[PDB]
């Protein structure tokens, strides 16, 4: 989970503060927090190859 | 050998040596086009106040919503896929500047063109020296348009086999509005010539290619056979030109037709010249009417 | 001389039209034979059989041309039913020439049928530019249509002067030669995506745009990027025309588009 | 992976009824399908072959992959076209005059 | 036809190199292939897959 | 005739003796029809390949993207997935050169 939580923190604060903070980015990273990902096309791409990374 | 010294002749107005009225609609500039409540301008018109004011002597020309005025004599203006004749004038470090007959200059780029060798062996800076030596100052190409810049600039390219450098022959230079637009720009008439009908008024006659790029120089001397047909299309074609003729490729096979009585040299008066376009006149409407 | 042979037309009740005609057809046939002349003469036989022989060998000889012909080709009469509509609208004029309102199609990218006739029939070119940039997400939405009651006075009017162009085309879609129905070429055109796009363009924050619409915002953004392209293919076309109306108020929305999430992509992009 | 585990599985889960195993046989153990062809026709092929003009769309047409099963063989085509052709020649032209005037339609 | 109409108007100076996963008439459309451009294709085909799954 | 299957064993019979000079080496072992197919692309020849694993069809296109920056050309990867298209993207990038 540190490791987790470190790649996280160097992909996801890359950007601005008023979209650092969605309600997609909070519910995957989340259930991604557990271990868990859900990848299809109807996700923003940034989010989309997170889960590759991680896999 | 008796160096006529002729008189000049006056003009006779109205064009009345065959009569007609036209149905169309003509403007000066300062004429106010219609004002009905939605309209597009074109181009050859400008908008002050709810009025379509015409900035060009012309016909308007309208489809469907647009209302344009059609000059009569202008230059070149460049679309996409549109055969072009041009001449390199300046020789610079990744282009050349070709005059085409336009408002500005237009650019061959180098990534653009059919190298030495025609086939997949290298592209790197080895090249770019001797760039600037084969392609040199002053010489003819044929190419075609790629697109359009943010300046009314044009990109020309030399992506196919037809294209490339041309060799020997003669050039006619015309106004950019008597050439018929066509689908094949490229003719081989059967008198024993060719020709290239620049779409900007660019005229390329040279002799068939035998059998079967600027590789091939092949300087050597052409029969005299060819010569006189070359004479003759140049001849005829300047009679066309003339007076009203839009040039393609029946125009100019039944004016050389009709061109065959009399001499090469002896066809530069005014008047032979008229029972030539005449003649050619009636055979057009004799066969599409 | 043969047994009573049973009527194919009566006997069988086979009350074929072809049937009865082919069977008098034969009947007469029969009897203009019957009254023959080559029959009688001393070789029938073998001219005949020399005249059997050249028909052979000239249905051979006609039907090989015909397999090495450009007619034998499948979809080529659907070809020129796709060229005879191309030609009814003002694109092409006489075989082969194309006109100025066929040069404007050519420099587009997707719905040149629909796009270049609503470029000439003035119903958007008079409208504010984060207007016209909700209008033409209806092309490429591609999600279920319905509208919101509430939006403006004007946009429940600007949505059907499209629809009258989509009754315009169809029809002579289907009259040409073509086996698609006017009704399903206007079920393309769908309006889901119309009023987000309108204050996403109007510059509201995507907290509450994410939270009001009500569709997962995965693929707004890529129907941004798709709009987009056409915003910036239709500067083309009113340069060509030569209508700086139309072609500033497109420069206008492509620069009210250019947001900084769209271009965020990946992460190592530098 | 290339060796870079054990063993790998592959779980079916039916979930709401039996799955109608005669058609799982014929997806499991089956030959894949034939590279069959697709080839179709839109306003973008043609506007964009007719304003550049190098190909024509009647070349692409037959120059495709669904026509090949007719044109694999045309140079035999019209190598057996002109063999035939030559054959005509060869025959003397039957008799039309005298009682025989009615043979071309005798024979229709 | 998507892939086709590059196949068709890709140029005769590029030495394509498809990559299927076993289609089974393999050996007649790289014979298409080879007749469409004047070039020469090789065909590959192996069995065994590693790995067995079950 | 322009089609010519090679058999599954008989064209090879060594691999290092030509190509004397070397080539993108492989940290685990190249396979038959690997080597069956750098011997044929070396000659820029045409290649069809029809197996099951993945990456192992992967060798011969890295074979490939590693000799055109010995001959200065350019390559092109098609994938008709998203997925996969930045993958080989990745996976070339921290491996060699740029993509």
């Amino acid at each position: 989970k540190s490791e987790i939580h470190l790649f996280l923190q160097r992909c996801l604060a890359r950007l601005r503060g008023s979209d650092r903070q969605l309600p997609q980015v909070l519910h995957m990273s989340e259930l991604l927090n557990r271990g868990l990902g859900v990848h299809h096309s109807g996700i923003l791409p940034i989010l989309k190859e997170i889960v590759e990374m991680l896999f | 050998m008796a160096m006529e010294m002729r008189l000049p002749v006056a003009r006779k107005p109205l064009s009345e040596r065959l009569g007609r009225d036209t149905k169309k609609h003509l403007v000066v500039p300062g004429d106010t086009i219609t004002t009905d409540t939605g309209f597009m301008r074109g181009h050859g018109t400008y908008m002050g106040e709810e009025k379509l004011i015409a900035s060009v002597a012309g016909s308007v020309e309208r489809v469907n919503k647009l209302i344009c005025v059609k000059a009569l004599k202008t230059r070149y203006i460049g679309e996409v896929g549109d055969i072009v004749v041009g001449r390199i004038t300046e020789v610079q470090q990744k282009r050349w500047k070709v005059e085409t007959n336009s408002r500005l200059d237009s650019v061959l780029l180098l990534s653009s063109m059919n190298l030495p060798g025609g086939e997949l062996r290298r592209r790197s800076a080895e090249d770019e020296l001797a760039m600037r030596g084969f392609l040199q100052e002053g010489d003819l190409i044929s190419a075609e348009v790629q697109a359009v810049f943010s300046d009314g600039a044009v990109s020309l390219h030399t992506r196919s086999l037809k294209y490339g450098k041309l060799g020997q022959g003669v050039l006619v230079q015309v106004s950019p509005s008597l050439v018929k637009r066509q689908k094949t720009h490229f003719h081989d008439l059967p008198c024993g010539a060719s020709v290239i009908l620049g779409n900007n008024g660019f005229i390329w006659i040279y002799p068939t290619p035998e059998h079967k790029g600027g590789f091939i120089a092949n300087l050597e001397p052409v029969s005299l056979a060819d010569r006189e047909v070359i004479s003759r299309l140049r001849n005829c074609i300047i009679s066309l030109v003339t007076q009203r003729m839009m040039l393609y490729d029946t125009s100019i096979l039944y004016c050389y037709e009709a061109s065959l009585p009399h001499q090469i040299k002896d066809i530069l008066k005014p008047e032979i010249m008229e029972e030539i376009v005449m003649e050619t006149r009636q055979r057009l409407l004799e066969q599409e009417g | 001389a043969g047994p009573p042979t049973l009527d194919p037309v009566n006997d069988l009740q086979l009350k074929d039209m072809s049937v009865v005609e082919g069977g008098l057809r034969a009947r007469k046939l029969e009897e203009l034979i019957q009254g023959a002349q080559c029959v009688h003469s001393p070789r029938f036989p073998a001219q005949y059989l020399k005249l059997r022989e050249r028909m052979q060998i000239q249905k051979e000889m006609e039907r090989l041309r015909f397999l090495l012909s450009d007619q034998s080709l499948l979809l080529l009469p659907e070809y020129h039913q796709r060229v005879e509509v191309l030609r009814t609208l003002g694109y092409v004029d006489e075989a082969g020439t194309v006109k100025l309102a066929g040069r404007v199609a050519c420099a587009m990218s997707s719905h040149e049928l629909l796009l270049t006739e609503l470029m000439f029939d003035n119903a958007l070119s008079t409208l504010r530019p984060e207007e016209i940039a909700a209008l033409l997400s209806g092309l490429v939405c591609q999600s279920p249509g319905d509208a919101g009651d509430q939006l403006p006075n004007t946009l429940k009017q600007g949505i059907e002067r499209v629809r009258a162009v989509a009754k315009r085309i169809g029809e002579v879609q289907v009259a040409c030669g073509l086996n698609q129905t006017v009704e399903e070429f206007v079920g393309e055109l769908n309006f889901g995506l119309v009023e987000v796009v309108y204050e996403w363009a109007r510059g509201m924050p995507f907290s509450e745009l994410a939270g009001l619409s009500g569709t997962p915002e995965g693929l707004v953004v890529r129907c941004i990027q798709r709009l987009a392209e056409m915003c910036r293919s239709l500067r083309g076309a009113a340069r060509l025309v030569g209508e700086p109306v139309l072609g500033a108020k497109m420069e206008t929305a492509a620069t009210l588009l250019r947001r900084d999430i769209v271009f965020a992509a990946s992460l190592y992009t530098q | 992976r290339r060796g870079l585990d054990p063993t790998g599985t592959v779980i079916l889960l039916c979930k709401g009824r039996v799955p109608e195993m005669a058609d799982l046989h014929r997806m499991m153990m089956g030959k894949p399908s034939q590279l069959q062809s697709q080839f179709r026709l839109t306003y973008t092929m043609i506007l964009n072959l007719l304003r550049v003009d190098a190909l024509r769309v009647e070349d692409m047409m037959k120059r495709s992959f669904s026509e090949f099963p007719s044109r694999k063989d045309s140079k035999a085509h019209e190598q057996a076209l002109a063999e035939l052709t030559k054959r005509l020649g060869a025959l003397e032209e039957p008799d039309m005059t005298g009682q025989l005037v009615d043979l071309p339609e005798y024979y229709s | 036809v998507v892939w086709e109409e590059v196949l068709i108007m890709l140029p005769d100076h590029v030495s394509i190199i498809l990559l299927s996963a076993t289609v089974p008439n393999a050996l007649e459309f790289a014979d298409w292939i080879g007749r469409l451009k004047r070039r020469q294709i090789y065909v590959i085909s192996t069995v065994t897959r590693p790995v067995p799954l079950e | 005739q322009w089609a010519i299957p090679v058999d599954a064993t008989s064209p090879v019979g060594d691999f290092y003796r030509l190509i004397p000079q070397p080539a993108f080496q492989w940290a685990f072992e190249p396979d038959v029809f690997q080597k069956q197919a750098i011997l044929h692309l070396e000659r820029h020849d045409s290649v069809f390949v029809a197996a099951h694993t993945s990456a192992g069809k992967t060798v011969v296109a890295e074979y490939a993207i590693a000799l055109a920056q010995k001959h200065m050309t350019r390559t092109i990867y098609t994938s008709p997935i998203k997925a996969l298209s930045n993958q080989k993207f990745r996976d070339f990038r921290n491996t060699f050169g740029d993509v």
